[PDB]
């Protein structure tokens, strides 16, 4: 997803 | 550690300007201490040239 | 919508069909306050409930009774506009009918005879306006709804565990609406403790003792019983085989001559089943087996009467021997284990230091009220008042509901107070949880979190004030004559008014209204916060509360939240969400039966929602028909799962339901990163209204509804025809369609014009209609600020190119064309308010006068007789707005000045110049002056001219209303008079006032004429007294503060043009400051010579990952072309053939496989009218998550004539050489934010200083000084810059001698002056001396 | 700076309430006893010499 | 989560995927905002000690 | 205190705050609106009164020092003295002495 | 003190003192009147409490309060800077600036420098005296400006942005007076301030004394602090567009259009490059003499003709003058540009390296603009492989589902295998994306 597994 | 070391310093103007002002000032006043203005904080407070 | 809303609808471009329209946006406010005010509802909430709680007020003498009959609210003394003008709260008077009743007759049971009844005035309560806002002391305010865990019962545990962490502890908590918390919790030894009012832990059983439960009763409450029998001098146990499960036999388990389990054998399911089958209910046991157990009741030797053992005693060989010896044949013991039936309570009794009810009550009292010993009565009273008296403790209806649902009560109705059964049941559930039967529950779930809207909070403070008023009453009953008392004498309303005024004025949830643009206020009203009274402090607030919970879906927007500290604490209601009566947020879903999706919608709470399987809104349908997918994507519980159509109970209404109103307005949102989307959402709120504002070429389809629900735009109530259109007003004649108006006709809408908002932006409405135009119900009449033809206009559509430009767009900076300033794009109108007061001084009166000491006529030129600048004058920084003289504190001048004055012979004056001047960096045109002078003060031309003007305006306001009313009613009585008694050329002769004398043949029509004749006089008389009321307040009142002679307010208007340092942003989170304004010839341009408006750096795109701005640009390129193409058609040989082309095209975006909606044909004239408006700028709707998709955009680009990519050859305006690659250029929608260099830029040399600290201080004309903090000092230290630092610490701050010497030295040219210890250090030294410690400066 | 002449002596609070009390430490008096004497709760016998 | 997000920002993603994201996004912004405050504290400790 | 009691009474029955004139009527003879207005003196307010600013600002911090003169003034006075001396140097000693004495 | 309204405002210490004095006086009066011991005891204890409250409020017992809502401020509370000649404004990029310069708004400068301006206007005949000078300057009468220009000559101001995390949060710059209300900041220093132009503001300070000014010009100048005190690496270094420009001009290409040209030296090569037939560099050998070998001042290379690019040739012209011809023509990189700047710093010295940094900035921006770099929706290139990989992942997942319902593997094992499969698939599609862009 992006940052933080987000993103 | 850095906290305990920070709290360690002898000069009372510096210490009292850090934290725990009342405690520092009572112990200092009791002991009849003299600040030689060796460090930066003391002089900054004084308005002196560091 | 008339002319199809002038047919600018364009295309929806998304195939999802919304079964329901968006609910009223402001409803969370409007409905809440409507509920709060009520009309004697006899229903929950709304001051009625408060009165019900406070009354009847008991005697405290066994004779008095003050009771409440009903309340009423009067009409507001002053209208909203007036309230804003005079700094007065907009409110209605509250009255209450109360009857003081003697309480029964002496020795005659009940029902005394004499009652004194009166209606008492309780003061005023603030009214909510139409748009959901309040007017408090002149300023518009919004009350933000509050989110909280709320009252109820909660069962939780600790994830942290012991310090070791190798443990698990369970807890329970009862939170009431009013009163002390009640907590229960296990310790690591499995003992149970209670907290009252969050105080220190007490062993739990104390409360049971306080209830009146003996030790025996407690044990009976908490333990299932194992019964033992003594007989044949042997010991037996009444066997329940289940209880043997998981154990090994410690003795031969046998019955009826059969050994079922040999000693040392593990007891199996089969053994238990064998015992059960043979109905074995009694087996022999050894004494050691019983010695382990805890006895359930006291046993005495029933011969001697002496106690053998007490309840909860652990049995022993001795006690068993004694029990056997005494002749007892039954022994009741506790059934416990180390898993699912833990004793806990038994050990708790051991740690409990109390032994009975009285000692428990005493211990509780000591805990509550330490330092004194209580009487029995005091302890009993305190305990009763803790949880068992509704005047001191109330769960509330919602709290009782939650409690009852949690504890599995059949009904949600119940008492506000706790029962002993409630407490017992909570303890039992907690013990069950510890035992492992059942589990805890989570509190952050939106089923356990509810909203307190305006009504609930207002009612809260009202209830508090009411309670204080009751205190005052109860006191007043005892004092004075007890025989002669009216309710008026008994009631003082001051506490209630104080509580309410305090709530609306000083509360944290009461906020200065945000009105920067319509979307700002719209969003502000739908605000929700976890802060405020009864909420988180931000130290309380950790990750858990700020997180986006799964249950936020359809309820709270996951996108729109503040950036920074308040993140997750402040949020926004989802678009389709509603807050129910209990205060839970509900979201709509469509019922699905079989594979068929009904059009019936159920609003579901989160707890309600958790039961079903809910399919996504984008799931395909064959129409009805039935669900068209074999496998559907659905939601149930936390988990998201794929499901068969048969298993689908409900389905989402729209994609829109997830996101807030702000988030909705972001096109291609599905292509934009959430963090950046957050910024876009939040930043749309900050968009400043521009004079030339246009609706975006790329819209989401929400921009009309936002303009509609915020009351800035003016709409038609019913179908009708426009009679008059003006800059000032619009007159609409109703009854054109369906003839709805009856018994008089027409309506006049005055328009707000060049009003000043809270943030100094200008709010004005402009007419969107023309005389004789046909309008339907809900049709747009006037556009408000930042709105275009009923669509939301927060910015402008500009032609943008994405490419680096000479470093001027470096790091998000933005470059613009001078043409934007040329055409006044992004120019914003602003009105500032300045104010001056002239007050009584000890030295004599301050006066507002045109006569000011030592001022030229040049300076005084724009001032009238009074001293106040005249309307229309241009004022620039330093110019005088209001002239004022103040008495001098006075002093003789220095002898040199004596000489100077003598040489130039000016002669000094008693007064000093105090006039209000225009601050630096400000200026404009004076558009208003307001002057208020003390009542009965000497009034001059100042308060006479403006007054006379207001009288002329009011009188004209009556002549226009009587004109519209006359030509509104007589034009209706004429069509009635003609019918039957036709008099064409005869009626248009005699005066209009004679048309009433003419009767008509006996018929029901005559009654119509008669009614119109009564309504004419009635309404007219109401407008006449309406003028009177205006001719009263103007010539009396204003109510000024003590000491103040007069107040003058000057409204100056300023127009601000976009400049370097101003901040622009788009809806996708792309923001930047203007760094360069380069002339048109330097701008990159298309081959046909068109220069671009904005150059944005592409480097801002890839890291931010907000794709949408690009798509918006591409579509915006397409749109840029099509309207232009239409323009060309409009230019030459315009024919309906062009309409054929347009209908072809919209129905072509539709012709592309999926079509959202279709529209075609219609009248040629309507097509022509619509054609110009849509031609100038084509519009577009691209809904959230069901949007325009690439291929369709490519198609429009094809009609646009392409490039399909959206890139075009671009020429460098400096050279003429083309940029070496194709560059995307398209129309982007960009807003100018409220952050402007004009406001922010300030500087100071020297200026005003503070009294005590002597540090530089921000004056009214002197800007003040920046803070040089610890870290900056560190910065200077690391540079080893000693003299710079010393300058910061002395000459440039608090040293009077140092700064004076520095200034003088500088104007004479010099080196740094001698330092002096900073005045704040001398202050510190002197303050330490006052502390009594000797501080001594010492020499070397 | 000015001054107030007290009719009865008053113990400085910093040297009493700050822990451990400086007065208390000097006079070998626990916080409770110093509290009791200073605030008039009980009398503390002094200099008996027999 | 068992199921991934098949979509890429060019294509665009289903509403569920986005919602399930917002959490991560929010955790991120909150992280950075708290982070400035904590980092400042560390810096001050080190300054006080050195 | 009498004024306060009567204002409270009037607010109880009339249904609104009294004017200065009404309070003066109710007070008795020797009281008029002017005396009622003058009479309203109010206890001082704490300099340490909290203000809802970003960093816990105290009311006192917003109050300028009107007593100590601004530095530019000092400069101005110095320059005035100097120009006065320069001018007193030009005219004859007698006519300069007359001015200095006067 | 009397506030603006005429109302009175007092420090709480006055009230505390008042309680103290009241109780003390009353004690004296009670002693003189021979009061019983209970009353004198009460009074004495009250006095102790009042002194307590005066010294520290709240230390012993309930803190004294003016009203219940607020407690009184004692001396202890009292015990436990803002500056002149300072300003602030919104910052905007100033590409044309030299590293040691900043854009300073005219009005701000007029206010900040006002006393100096008065002095100088008195020295010159522009005004009779300082007062006349002030009265004149507010008018803004012409020649005041030119005077202000004369005032700030050689003078430097401090720029600061909060938060000041390290000493480069404050740096000294020579002010260039500019129209407009925005402060203009040099792009190379944005990194050190962590500043960007999305609405950040900066504060300006004026060092007054010769001593302070010398400190600023020697110790604090941006151009004198080119490298991090933390890592020793360059702090002020090319970022974003600059790199983009340089990389664009220094890129390998088939170069079919401009190949095969002898440069006749950097100068002729430059002419031709601007001219025609050279775009986005070319695969052509340049004649430029290179050299600058060190361990000797002589330098010089007899022959220096090497395969190169028009941008690459251009770079040598841009005053490198410190060897590393090899380093040039290796194509530009942000890391590579930082390393180039650093190496230039070490070998060629500080002042000259500063000049090099300015040149690299200028050229970088210049080419960055004309490159035509942009972003369209088609510039994000999907890989045909994606659908394939997704179908594969679906098939493997079905195989794991079947293998699960058989009961061969635990729920946990299944979950782990699904997660692993998907991780690997994500890696695959990443690789496919990068491969699709990478080759052409
Ligand atoms: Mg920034």
């Amino acid at each position: 997803t992006x940052x933080f597994x987000s993103g | 550690g850095i906290t305990k070391a920070s709290l360690a310093t002898e000069s009372f103007i510096s210490a009292a300007s850090f934290q725990e002002t009342t405690r520092v000032l009572t112990e200092a006043a009791v002991a009849g201490k003299r600040d030689e203005l060796r460090g930066l904080k003391e002089n900054v407070i004084v308005g002196r040239l560091i | 919508y008339s002319y199809t809303e002038k047919k600018r609808i364009r295309k929806d471009f998304g195939k999802r069909p919304q079964v329901l329209d968006v609910p009223y946006l402001l409803s969370i406010q409007l409905d809440s306050f409507q509920k709060f005010i009520e009309q004697d509802p006899e229903g929950q909430y709304g001051l009625e409930a408060a009165f019900r709680s406070v009354f009847p007020i008991q005697s405290y003498s066994g004779n008095s009774e003050l009771q409440y009959v009903s309340y009423r609210l009067g009409e507001p003394v002053f209208d909203v506009q007036e309230c804003q003008i005079r700094g007065v709260t907009y409110s209605a008077p509250l009255r209450v009918k109360l009857r003081l009743v003697i309480y029964e007759r002496e020795a005659p049971e009940g029902t005394v005879k004499d009652i004194k009844e009166q209606e008492v005035y309780m003061g005023e309560i603030p009214l909510m306006t139409d748009n959901g806002t309040f007017v408090i002391n002149g300023t518009e305010r919004v009350i933000v709804s509050q989110l909280h865990r709320s009252p109820g019962v909660f069962f939780d545990s600790d994830k942290g565990k012991t310090h070791s962490s190798g443990k698990v502890l369970y807890n329970a908590r009862i939170i009431p609406y009013r009163g002390s918390w009640l907590d229960f919790e296990f310790d690591p030894k499995d003992n149970l403790f209670v907290r009252i009012d969050r105080r220190r832990k007490l062993p739990a059983t104390i409360i049971l003792r306080a209830l009146n439960y003996t030790t025996e009763q407690i044990l009976d409450l908490f333990f299932e019983k194992v019964i033992f029998e003594i007989r044949d001098n042997k010991l037996q146990m009444e066997l329940v085989p289940e209880r043997l499960r998981g154990e090994t036999a410690s003795f031969d388990i046998e019955a009826n001559g059969k050994v079922y389990v040999e000693k040392g054998r593990r007891i199996t399911a089969r053994h238990i089943r064998q015992l059960e089958k043979d109905d074995v209910k009694l087996i022999e046991v050894p004494v050691e087996y019983i010695a382990g157990k805890v006895v359930a009741k006291d046993y005495i030797d029933e011969s001697t009467g002496e106690l053998i053992c007490a309840a909860n005693m652990e049995l022993s060989l001795d006690l068993l021997a004694k029990l056997s010896q005494s002749g007892h044949k039954r022994i009741e013991t506790l059934f416990t284990n180390d898993l699912d039936h833990g004793p806990y309570i038994s050990e708790t009794l051991r740690v409990d230091p109390t032994n009975d009810r009285l000692s428990a009550l005493v211990e509780i009292y000591r805990m509550m009220r330490p330092g004194e010993p209580p009487t029995r009565e005091a302890a009993e009273s305190l305990f009763e008042n803790l949880f068992f008296s509704e005047d001191r403790y109330d769960l509330s209806a919602v709290g009782r509901m939650k409690f009852n649902r949690s504890l599995l009560r059949e009904e949600i109705e119940g008492s506000g107070i706790l029962s002993k059964d409630d407490i017992i049941d909570v303890m039992k559930k907690l013990i069950d949880i510890r035992n492992g039967k059942g589990e805890v529950d989570d509190i952050d779930h939106l089923g356990n979190r509810r909203i307190r809207s305006v009504g609930e909070m207002a009612e809260n403070q009202f209830r508090v004030g009411l309670v204080r008023v009751e205190r005052a009453v109860k006191e007043r009953l005892s004092l004075g004559d007890l025989d002669t008392l009216m309710p008026q004498d008994m009631i003082n309303a001051k506490p209630i008014s104080a509580a309410v005024k305090e709530f609306f004025g000083s509360s944290q949830l009461s906020q200065f209204m945000d009105q920067n643009n319509p979307l700002s206020e719209i969003t502000h009203k739908r605000r929700i916060s976890a802060l405020g009274p009864g909420g988180l402090t931000r130290e309380r607030a950790g990750f858990e509360v700020r997180d986006v919970h799964p249950t936020h879906y359809g309820r709270v927007c996951p996108i729109e939240t503040p950036e920074g500290p308040n993140i997750g604490l402040i949020n926004s209601l989802s678009v389709y969400a509603q807050t129910n009566e209990y205060g839970f947020l509900e979201t709509p879903y469509r019922k699905v039966t079989d594979g068929v999706v009904t059009d019936e919608i159920h609003y579901l709470s989160a707890i309600e929602e958790g039961n079903y399987v809910i399919a996504q809104a984008n799931s395909n349908l064959d129409e009805e028909g039935h669900f068209v997918e074999d496998l559907v994507t659905c939601r149930s519980k936390g988990e998201s799962s794929l499901f068969s159509r048969d298993q689908v109970d409900y389905m989402d209404v729209s994609t829109q339901q997830v996101v807030s109103v702000g988030a909705s307005l972001i096109p291609f949102l599905e292509h934009d990163d959430a963090n950046r989307a957050l910024m876009g959402a939040n930043m749309q709120r900050q968009a400043v209204p521009t004079l030339r504002a246009d609706k975006p070429l790329v819209g989401t389809g929400m921009e009309r509804a936002v303009a509609v629900d915020s009351g800035v735009t003016a709409v038609a109530k019913r179908g009708g025809v426009v009679q008059y259109v003006d800059a000032s007003r619009i007159v609409i004649k109703v009854n054109e369609d369906e003839m709805y108006p009856g018994e008089a006709g027409i309506d006049i809408y005055n328009l707000t014009k060049y009003t000043r908002s809270n943030q100094n932006t200008c709010i004005n409405q402009m007419p969107c209609v023309s005389l004789g135009e046909p309008v339907e119900r809900g049709d747009v009449l006037a556009d408000g600020p930042s709105t275009d033809l009923g669509e939301l206009a927060l910015g402008q559509n500009m032609r943008v190119a994405f490419m680096p430009w000479n470093g001027y767009n470096f790091e998000d900076s933005i470059l613009v064309s001078e043409r934007v300033v040329q055409e006044d794009r992004f120019t914003t109108i602003h009105i500032q308010e300045l104010a001056c007061v002239s007050r009584d001084t000890k030295l004599g009166p301050e006066e507002i006068t045109a006569d000011i000491p030592n001022v030229g006529e040049a300076a005084l030129s724009k001032l009238d007789e009074s001293g106040i600048v005249y309307i229309g004058a241009e004022v620039t920084g330093g110019d005088i707005l209001v002239g004022k003289v103040t008495p001098k504190g006075e002093t003789q001048l220095t002898p040199e000045e004596k000489l100077l004055r003598a040489i130039f012979g000016e002669k000094a004056s008693d007064v000093k110049d105090s006039s209000l001047r225009v601050p630096n960096g400000v200026s404009g045109t004076v558009i208003d002056v307001q002057v208020f002078t003390r009542d009965g003060v000497e009034k001059d031309k100042r308060a006479l001219e403006i007054e006379e003007m207001q009288l002329k305006q009011a009188k004209k306001d009556l002549s226009e209303e009587l004109q519209i009313l006359e030509a509104g009613l007589f034009s209706r009585i004429r069509a009635v008079l003609v019918a039957g008694g036709v008099e064409a050329e005869k009626l248009d002769k005699l005066p209009r006032d004679r048309w009433l004398e003419l009767g008509l043949t006996d018929e029901e029509k005559q009654n119509q004429l008669e009614q119109l004749a009564e309504q004419y006089d009635e309404l007219k008389h109401e407008f006449e007294k309406k003028l009177e009321a205006k001719r009263r307040k103007i010539t009396q009142g204003d109510d000024l503060a003590p000491g103040v002679l007069k107040i003058v307010k000057v409204y100056l208007a300023v127009k601000r043009r976009i400049q370097p340092g101003d901040k622009m942003a788009g809806r996708h989170g792309n923001k930047g400051v203007i760094s360069k304004i380069n002339p048109i010839e330097d701008m990159p341009y298309d081959e046909n010579g068109t220069p671009v408006d904005i150059v944005l750096n592409p480097l801002g795109v890839p890291s931010r990952m907000n794709i949408g701005q690009i798509l918006e640009t591409h579509l915006g390129m397409a749109a840029k072309g099509i309207g232009d193409k239409i323009n060309a058609m409009l230019k030459q040989q315009q024919e309906v053939a062009k309409l054929r082309e347009f209908i072809q095209r919209a129905y072509d975006l539709g012709a592309d496989v999926r079509q959202k909606v279709d529209l075609s044909t219609f009248s040629d004239e309507e097509v022509m009218r619509l054609a110009e408006n849509l031609r100038k700028g084509m519009p577009i709707a691209t809904p959230v998550f069901d949007g325009a998709k690439e291929a369709e955009i490519k198609e429009l680009l094809k009609l646009g004539d392409l490039p399909t990519s959206g890139q075009i050859r671009l020429y460098d305006g400096r050279t003429g050489e083309q940029f070496e690659r194709p560059v995307t250029v398209g129309y982007m929608y960009m807003l100018k934010l409220n952050h402007l260099v004009d406001d922010k830029m300030h500087a100071r040399s020297t200026g005003s200083y503070s009294l005590v600290t002597q540090q530089p201080l921000g004056g009214k004309a002197q800007f003040g000084g920046q803070r040089f903090g610890e870290m900056e000092v560190w910065a200077l230290e690391a540079y080893g810059a000693a003299y710079t630092l010393q300058e910061m610490l002395t000459v440039k701050s608090d040293d009077v001698n140092g700064r004076t010497k520095m200034y003088k030295n500088i104007v004479d040219g010099n080196h740094q002056m001698e330092p002096g210890m900073p005045e704040s250090f001398n202050v510190l030294l002197k303050e330490i001396r006052s502390l009594g410690i000797n501080i001594e400066l010492e020499d070397e | 700076m000015g001054h107030i002449e007290l009719a009865s002596p008053t113990a400085h609070i910093w040297f009493l309430k700050s822990l451990p009390s400086r007065i208390g430490l000097l006079l070998d008096m626990p916080l409770r006893d110093i509290e009791r004497v200073l605030y008039f709760e009980s009398y503390v016998v002094i200099e008996g010499g027999m | 989560i068992e199921t991934p997000i098949t979509a890429n920002f060019r294509e665009g993603l289903n509403v569920l995927q986005y919602f399930i994201s917002t959490h991560g996004a929010r955790k991120g912004l909150a992280d950075t905002a708290l982070k400035t405050a904590n980092s400042g504290y560390l810096t001050r400790r080190l300054v006080d000690v050195a | 205190n009498k004024l306060n009691r009567i204002s409270r009474q009037m607010l109880q029955e009339m249904g609104r705050e009294p004017t200065p004139e009404e309070l003066a009527e109710r007070m008795l003879m020797p009281e008029d609106k002017i005396r009622k207005v003058l009479k309203i003196a109010k206890e001082p307010i704490s300099m340490e009164t909290p203000i809802g600013d970003d960093e816990d600002s105290h009311l006192g911090d917003f109050i300028e020092d009107t007593t100590l003169e601004l530095p530019l003034d000092s400069a101005t006075t110095e320059s005035l003295r100097a120009a006065t001396h320069d001018v007193l140097a030009g005219l004859t000693a007698r006519e300069a002495k007359v001015l200095r004495m006067r | 003190v009397p506030l603006d309204g005429g109302r009175f405002a007092t420090s709480d210490l006055n009230d505390l003192y008042r309680r103290v004095i009241n109780r003390n006086n009353r004690l004296k009066r009670l002693l003189d009147l021979a009061a019983p011991d209970i009353i004198v005891r009460n009074e004495k204890r009250m006095l102790q409490e009042a002194v307590d409250a005066l010294l520290d409020n709240g230390r012993r017992g309930r803190a004294i309060t003016g009203s219940n809502k607020r407690p009184l401020k004692s001396l202890a509370d009292m015990i436990k800077k803002r500056v002149d000649y300072s300003g602030r404004s919104v910052i905007t990029v100033g590409p044309y600036l030299r590293l040691h310069q900043c854009g300073l708004p005219k009005k701000m400068a007029l206010e900040l420098f006002k006393p100096f301006i008065y002095g100088k206007l008195e020295l010159r005949g522009l005004a009779t005296t300082i007062k006349a000078a002030k009265k004149m300057v507010e008018r803004e009468e012409a020649v005041v400006w030119d005077i202000l220009d004369e005032v700030i000559r050689e003078h430097p101001v401090l720029l600061n942005r909060a938060p000041t995390l390290h000493r480069l949060g404050i740096q000294a710059f020579e002010p260039v007076l500019i129209e407009g209300k925005a402060i203009q900041l040099h792009p190379l220093v944005c990194a050190a301030y962590n500043a960007d132009f999305d609405g950040d503001q900066m504060a300006v300070h004026v060092p007054l004394t010769l001593e302070a000014q010398l400190e600023a010009r020697a110790l604090m100048m941006s151009t004198n602090n080119i490298l991090s005190p933390a890592n020793g690496e360059p702090i002020i270094v090319p970022s974003q567009d600059v790199v983009l420009g340089l990389y664009y001009m220094t890129r390998d290409c088939v170069n079919a259009k401009g190949e095969g040209m002898v440069l006749t030296g950097p100068k002729e090569a430059e002419r031709l490059y601007r001219s025609g037939l050279a775009s986005l560099h070319a695969r052509v050998k340049v004649r430029i003499t290179e050299y600058e070998k060190d361990a000797n001042g002589e330098l010089v290379a007899k022959t220096s003709l090497k395969d190169t690019t028009v941008g690459r040739a251009i770079l040598w012209m841009i005053v490198p003058k410190g060897l590393p011809y090899s380093i040039v023509n290796q194509a530009l990189g942000k890391k590579a540009i930082s390393k180039m700047l650093n190496t230039c710093y070490r070998i060629l010295g500080l002042k000259p390296t500063v000049i090099f940094a300015d040149q690299i900035m200028y050229t970088g921006f210049a080419y960055a603009a004309r490159s035509g770099a942009s972003v369209g929706i088609d510039d994000m290139v999907i890989p045909e492989k994606k659908h394939e990989i997704i179908s594969e992942a679906e098939a493997e997942v079905a195989e794991i589902q079947e293998q699960f319902q058989s009961g061969l593997v635990t729920a946990g094992e299944r979950y782990n295998k699904v997660i692993d499969i998907w991780a690997a698939a994500n890696d695959r599609v990443s690789k496919a994306m990068m491969d699709n862009l990478q080759t052409e």
